[PDB]
């Protein structure tokens, strides 16, 4: 799981 | 075969392992702590530089302390079985043995207790690396002119700065640290152990950096980072 | 420059  | 020595970890698993980046900018109102700048340099900086070290990066930002420690408890509870290490980056405000979630502070050590030797056992033995940009108190310094294994083995714990002291960070460039561990990952993972690669950065820190400010209390001061080691190996990032 |  990424934001980036 | 012949004569074998086992002085250094194991980093030929399947995977490298995971790296957690997190990554705190902004800050509830209500906490009265001010935003980041120049965080995004680091967080995009660590992501290339452990990337190109085969690490699975995972960055994340902006997290409440409920959040901090709900992932760091999932991440915990992964099966870990095919990778050589574990590595997680905190980006925050903090104090002496914590760091801030958006909304509140998060004990260190709550942190790092997931990843006990007991209590996760896919990463026992091998090397947790937790490294920590973040103050440790408020102290400036001015300068100088010139069958089992113990629960807490295995970890090894990267301070920007020393015990009781700010940590610097530029709002353009990034914080010192982060910049300059990046820069001796860069350069020297695949040739010098990691004991050796962070002592290159406590040197870059210590002699390429001093703050300049119109505030004479903050003004001309300067950053050693501390390394806490309870590793039992030598840490090499090749094989 | 800033502290953290």
């Amino acid at each position: 799981d990424d934001d980036m | 075969s012949g004569i074998s020595l086992d002085n250094s970890y194991k980093m030929d698993y399947p995977e490298m392992g995971l790296c957690i980046i997190i990554n705190n900018k902004n800050f509830h109102k209500s906490t009265g702590m001010t935003s980041r700048s120049g965080t995004d340099v680091d967080a995009a900086n660590l992501r290339e530089t452990f990337r190109n070290l085969k690490y699975e990066v995972r960055n994340k930002n902006d997290l409440t302390r409920e959040e901090i420690v709900e992932l760091m408890r999932d991440v915990s509870k992964e099966d870990h079985s095919k990778r050589s290490s574990f590595v997680c980056v905190l980006l925050s405000h903090g104090e002496e043995g914590i760091i801030f979630g958006t909304n509140g502070p998060v004990d260190l050590k709550k942190i790092t207790n997931f990843f006990r030797g007991d209590r996760c056992r896919s990463l026992t033995g091998k090397p947790k690396l937790f490294i920590i940009q973040a103050c440790r108190g408020t102290e400036l310094d001015c300068g100088i002119e010139t069958h089992k294994i113990p629960v807490e083995a295995d970890f090894l714990y990267a301070y920007s700065t020393a015990p009781g002291y700010y940590s610097w960070r530029n709002s353009k460039d990034g914080s010192w640290f982060i910049q300059s561990l990046c820069a001796m990952l860069k350069q020297y993972a695949d040739k010098l152990e990691f004991m050796h690669i962070l002592t290159r950065v406590n040197r870059k820190v210590a002699t390429e950096f001093e703050s300049f400010s119109f505030d004479a209390t903050f003004h001309a001061k300067k950053q050693i980072p501390c390394i806490q080691s309870m590793l039992t190996k030598e840490l090499y990032f090749y094989h | 420059d800033e502290v953290d």
